[PDB]
């Protein structure tokens, strides 16, 4: 016994385990500043790192299967391609994604030296991140 | 993507069993933590000396910015594969997603070279694109 | 004249397994009720529908049995206070991303198997010769404050989005704080082998410093700073 | 309809408190196959709520002696304790706190590197005439919390098969000896039969038979009702202890360390309870005279209250630096249910039920007892043992000294594992019994599940709680104890018409609360009959019609029998042992 009584009890428990549901995780949780200001640090680099890859795999594909691309050759195709009202919807949303990732990467270089990790310091370095983003992102439009 | 058959209910056994931890593989553990902190410590000062520059950078200061931007972007795409496409639930397609982060980032380094030697820089492409 | 507040409790019955889960609505008179949430759950069970199942034991907040998700955040039901305004309602749920047994009872079997694997006991090799205790200073005993007094409620583990998806392999913020309680102990001379269970891909290195662990702890401890010192000690 | 699963072990321990955990790995470090059956997770037991210390005569702040500790345990019980278990407990007490530190208990330190120990009430040195001694050996406010979490982590070092969330129903018994238990898996819905050679009961006390108590929600008497249903007696059930401090309205507790270093109970006039009405010249005394100080203060009018049943305890005298280092767990548990700070205004206090000095009659080595029906001597029950709060060795006797209940768990959980190894050899065949061994315990699980009556299980539970608080209380006489026996008998005849509206078998919590009501009705009906038959006053049982303590006729224990609910209760008595283990090590203490 105790091995015949462990197989027999795991047969009816592995049968009941397969019909249990999962409790909801998103869509019920409270919106806080700890996981809303941290999902803007993964979104902002995926949307920016894709543009960095696509513009360097284009110059490195046209080297092998040679078409002869140049920086002033693609700049006319992008400038002349979009109307005026969508030229500023693209560049108006890359200025604020650059300021929230530049000012959020200094927030993480402090947190690997184990400083500013109390609850009083997680919130006061996150109120500077919303002030640094709204000023640097608007100054980059005037350039 | 085809999904491997999972454990029934998420668990298997009695509470007096134990989790058997993986062997020590510190090329994926502690040494990977070193590489993610060298690329971040050298893209924050180098981008700050690009908002204070009159025009484009020199080809000694622009190649060192572009190679340190590719490794910084590789190490975060590496960390989204291992959170969402895992070997527990997909199996073979955890490694096939890590080989297409191979020649989709080895052609990228060839694209850095054909920007730096004929045209001027990566920063000389985005400054002329505008923002 | 009574004051009726409306509660909304999660329901599931494993004898009808094809029925979807849903929220059921009760109304409790707040004049003859206690000030806490557990005092209003125990009246729905006694004077109304008595098939509502949940865990409870001390009603003080030191064992950690009544962990649930009350109003959006993870807390204990015997500390959380009823907002005395009958114009609003309340939504009670189980702990998030857990396989439920019956109603508000999650299956914490994986949570107990991960806690056994960190070896939570002293591992010396020698003791004094006269039969007296092993010495420790006052400044080394002060290093243990704020760490040994976790009640194992798993309210921090089931708020970490890296533990929502990867929980069959990532140890969570509640087990990784008790692994630090034994690493900085000055009487435990087994340190090199307690840092070889954590030097792989995903046992420690799925923490991305979101910090919902330190925000939702009902006892006021800091499990998000204790993971920042294990990473700094493996380097 | 049912299917039964058969296990087979050597020793089975029922309970995972501080006594059932110490005895569990004490038997698995000796080569035995042990199984620990628990209803909760082991770090959610009631002994996580303790906030005092563990008395031990270590002597690292002044000189000390273990014979001084023995005199205080003997005097403080009104000479009803067994003096051969006081001599054993107070001798093995220094050896079990140094051994408990080698497991990793984070004791508070002293500036030499040694354990720090404070003062409770009762311990005076030099044979009861001298200044107050210092031996309590405390962690700051979590002595009970840091003792479960260390004893549980040491049970994982060895092999101990924990069966978590099982509800034990009854003892299997064949021809006067016990052969195992029968349980019920809550998660799955199965019936399990365990078979063993020695089964050890460490369930705990019953405190939820009263209206207001300091106990948990799961502190029902479950081991005392398994034993009483098999035909065995229970001992000294009349001595219930009423703690002096406890929160008005709910029952929550502040520790007695709040009076160890600075504490005044200030009434409506503004005096200290030190003399002149209901007082001993010294405060910090034993827990029932101070409890008989407060209850005599409120009725004559000398008490502040919203309905004039209320008191105070000042903590504004203490410096603010000592309130964060010595008692940090008190400042947070008062500002939630009472809503006031500990530094500016005093806190409300009521006396409530604390501890039970009664249970299974036991020898000092762990073996359970009965009495013979021919000559009236003692008799060992084959196969049964007990330890913890559910046992009655008579170390506490008639009155409990503070911080001696955590020493009770460690010393007599270590002595249980030591006398099994001296009797039982590992590896032994089991006897083949009939195939329906324990068929009358599943016939009761079926009746209480398909129940249909008029009274719900939460309505009959309220007629038991309001009866025991009205009649069996602090002040007793033989005109309100006879009204308690006639009322608790009428409540027991309404359990025949209970009503249950949950027929599931997976986490059927409507069935577990009406199984715990059958256990509390057996334990509460034997307390009202035992307390109405002792015509004297000693310890925590004070009779107003007999105010003197009698020694020549009433220095004996009480044993009570009751088989089922609504059945007659009988009484027999046994003598108290008044000689030590060795007459040359410590002589006996005579009465005074
Ligand atoms: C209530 C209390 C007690 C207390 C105290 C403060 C409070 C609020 N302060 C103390 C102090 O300062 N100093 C001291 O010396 N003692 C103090 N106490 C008393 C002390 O806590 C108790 O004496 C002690 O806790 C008793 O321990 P024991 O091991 O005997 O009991 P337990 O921990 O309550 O055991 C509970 C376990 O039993 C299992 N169980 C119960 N019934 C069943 C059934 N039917 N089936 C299976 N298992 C069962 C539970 O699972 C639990 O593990
Ligand atoms: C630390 C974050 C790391 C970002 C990783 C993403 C990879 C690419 C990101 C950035 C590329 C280089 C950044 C260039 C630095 C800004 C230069 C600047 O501010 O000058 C502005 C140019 O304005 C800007 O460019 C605003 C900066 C935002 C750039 C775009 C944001 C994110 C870019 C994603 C790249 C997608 C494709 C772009 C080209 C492909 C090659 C990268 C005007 O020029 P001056 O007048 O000379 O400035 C001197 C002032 N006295
Ligand atoms: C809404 C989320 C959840 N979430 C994360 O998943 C997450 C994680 C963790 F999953 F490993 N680590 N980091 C850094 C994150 F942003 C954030 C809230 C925490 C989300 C955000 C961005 C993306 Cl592209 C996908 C998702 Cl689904
Ligand atoms: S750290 Fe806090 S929230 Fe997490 S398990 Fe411990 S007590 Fe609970
Ligand atoms: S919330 Fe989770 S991601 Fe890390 S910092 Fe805490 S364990
Ligand atoms: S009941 Fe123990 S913490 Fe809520």
């Amino acid at each position: 016994m105790n091995t015949k009584a462990a197989i027999a009890e795991e047969q009816i428990l592995n049968k009941q385990r397969a019909r249990r549901p999962i409790s909801p995780h998103l869509t019920i949780y409270q919106p806080q500043l700890t996981w809303y200001l941290s999902s803007f640090h993964r979104i902002s680099l995926v949307l920016m790192g894709l543009g960095f890859y696509l513009f360097t795999i284009l110059f490195g594909v046209s080297g092998l299967l040679g078409l002869g691309l140049t920086t002033e050759k693609v700049s006319n195709w992008y400038h002349q391609k979009f109307s005026k009202i969508t030229e500023w919807s693209i560049k108006g949303s890359f200025a604020y994604l650059f300021a929230i990732h530049y000012g959020g990467a200094i927030r993480h270089l402090i947190w690997d030296t184990a400083k500013e990790l109390t609850l009083k310091g997680v919130y006061r370095t996150g109120y500077a991140l919303i002030g640094f983003t709204a000023v640097l992102g608007t100054y980059l439009l005037t350039l | 993507l085809p999904v491997l058959p999972q454990k029934p209910g998420g668990v298997r056994g009695t509470p007096n069993d134990a989790y058997v931890p993986p062997p020590e593989n510190k090329l994926e553990g502690s040494y990977h933590w070193y590489m993610e902190k060298i690329f971040a410590l050298s893209v924050v000062p180098l981008a700050t000396t690009a908002m204070l520059t009159t025009g484009p950078l020199s080809t000694a200061a622009d190649s060192f910015f572009s190679v340190m931007l590719l490794g910084y972007c590789y190490m975060e795409f590496n960390s989204c594969i291992t959170d969402y496409i895992s070997g527990r639930v997909y199996g073979v397609w955890h490694k096939y997603a890590m080989y297409m982060l191979g020649l989709g980032s080895a052609v990228s380094l060839f694209g850095i070279y054909k920007l730096e030697t004929e045209n001027d820089g990566v920063v000389g492409l985005v400054k002329s694109l505008w923002d | 004249t009574p004051r009726l507040k409306t509660f909304k409790v999660y329901r599931w019955n494993p004898d009808e397994p094809s029925a979807k889960p849903h929220l059921q609505s009760y109304q409790v008179d707040l004049n003859d009720c206690g000030p806490m949430v557990l005092d209003a759950l125990l009246k729905i069970k006694d004077e109304q529908d008595s098939t509502l199942t949940f865990r409870r034991s001390c009603r003080e907040g030191i064992c950690g049995s009544c962990a649930m998700n009350i109003g959006g955040r993870n807390t204990l039901a015997c500390i959380c206070k009823i907002d005395q305004n009958e114009s609003k309602q309340l939504k009670i749920y189980p702990l998030p991303h857990m396989f439920i047994v019956k109603d508000l009872v999650p299956d914490l079997t994986n949570f107990y198997q991960q806690y056994k694997s960190i070896q939570p006991y002293l591992q010396r090799s020698s003791f004094p010769k006269d039969g007296t205790e092993v010495l420790q200073s006052i400044e080394d005993r002060k290093k243990l404050d704020g760490l040994y007094e976790c009640i194992l409620c798993a309210c921090c583990s089931t708020s970490c989005p890296s533990y929502w998806w990867n929980q069959e392999q990532y140890l969570g913020p509640a087990v990784l704080m008790q692994a630090y309680r034994w690493l900085i102990d000055s009487r435990d001379q087994a340190t090199k082998t307690r840092k070889a269970m954590l030097n792989n891909s995903m046992s420690l290195y799925r923490c991305h410093t979101i910090m919902n662990c330190t925000r939702t702890c009902p006892k006021g401890l800091n499990p998000g700073l204790a993971i920042a010192e294990i990473k700094k000690s493996l380097a | 309809k049912y299917h039964i699963i058969d296990h087979e072990y050597d020793c089975v321990v029922i309970g995972a408190g501080g006594a059932g955990l110490r005895a569990a790995f004490g038997l698995a470090e000796a080569g035995y196959k042990t199984a620990c059956i628990s209803k909760l997770f082991p770090t959610r037991s009631h002994t996580v709520a303790a906030q005092g210390g563990i008395n031990a005569a270590l002597g690292n702040m002044h000189k000390d002696n273990w014979k001084w500790h023995m005199y205080d345990t003997v005097k403080g019980s009104d000479w009803l304790g067994d003096q051969d278990s006081i001599h054993y407990m107070t001798r093995e007490a220094p050896k079990s706190i140094i051994e408990l530190e080698h497991y990793g208990v984070p004791f508070s330190r002293t500036e030499n590197g040694k354990i720090y120990q404070r003062a409770f009430g009762g311990q005076t040195k030099e044979y009861g005439k001298g200044a107050q001694a210092y031996r309590t050996c405390a962690v700051a406010d979590r002595t009970g919390h840091a003792l479960l979490h260390t004893l549980y982590g040491q049970a994982l070092r060895h092999d101990t098969h924990f069966f978590i969330e099982y509800f034990a129903l009854d003892l299997l018994t064949h021809n006067g000896e016990v052969v195992g238990v029968i349980a019920y898996n809550q998660e799955d819905g199965t019936i399990h039969r365990f078979r063993a050679h020695k089964t050890i009961i460490a369930t705990g006390g019953y405190g939820r038979a009263y209206f207001s108590c300091t106990s948990a929600h799961t502190c029902t008497g479950d081991g005392n009702a398994m034993v009483s249903r098999a035909g065995f007696p229970l001992q000294d059930l009349e001595f219930v202890q009423f703690h002096p401090s406890g929160i008005y309205g709910s029952g929550c507790l502040i520790t007695e360390g709040a009076r160890g270093e600075g504490g005044f109970l200030v009434n409506s006039e503004g005096e200290r309870f030190m003399e002149r009405y209901a007082p001993t010249a010294k405060d910090l005394a034993c827990r029932d005279v101070v409890s008989r100080a407060i209850t005599m203060e409120i009725r004559e009018g000398r008490g502040v209250g919203k309905k004039k049943d209320h008191m105070y305890l000042q903590l504004s005298h203490l410096p603010p630096e000592v309130l964060k280092e010595r008692l940090p767990g008190i400042s947070e548990t008062a500002a939630i249910f009472a809503g006031v700070d500990v530094t500016k205004e005093p806190i409300p206090i009521i006396p409530t039920v604390h501890y039970n000095m009664g249970g299974i009659p036991t020898k000092w080595n762990g073996e359970a007892l009965t009495i013979d029906e021919e000559t009236g001597e003692d008799k060992v029950i084959p196969g049964l043992m007990a330890c913890g709060e559910a046992a009655c060795v008579s170390v506490h006797g008639a009155n409990r000294l503070g911080a001696n209940s955590l020493l009770d768990l460690v010393v007599f959980g270590r002595a249980v594992a030591h006398t099994v190894a001296d009797t039982l050899q590992p590896g032994l065949p089991h006897k083949p019994l009939p195939s329906d061994l324990g068929k009358e315990s599943i016939a009761n699980l079926d009746k209480l599940r398909n129940a249909n009556g008029s009274r719900s299980t939460a309505e009959i539970r309220m007629n038991m709680k309001q009866t025991m608080q009205k009649d069996v209380s602090v002040f007793r006489t033989q005109s309100s104890l006879d009204e308690g026996v006639r009322n608790i008998t009428a409540v027991e005849k309404t359990f025949d018409d209970v009503k249950t509206t949950d027929r599931s078998m997976i986490w059927n919590s409507d069935l577990v609360e009406t199984l715990e009501l059958q256990n509390l009705l057996t334990c509460a009906s034997q307390t009202a009959v035992s307390a109405a038959n002792r015509k004297e006053s000693r310890g925590a049982h004070a009779r107003e019609d007999y105010p003197n303590r009698d020694d020549e006729h009433w220095m004996k224990h009480t044993l009570s029998w009751q088989k089922d609910v609504a059945a007659p209760v009988t009484l027999k008595y046994r003598r108290v042992i008044d000689h030590t283990l060795d007459e040359k090590e410590c002589p006996s203490v005579p009465p005074t």
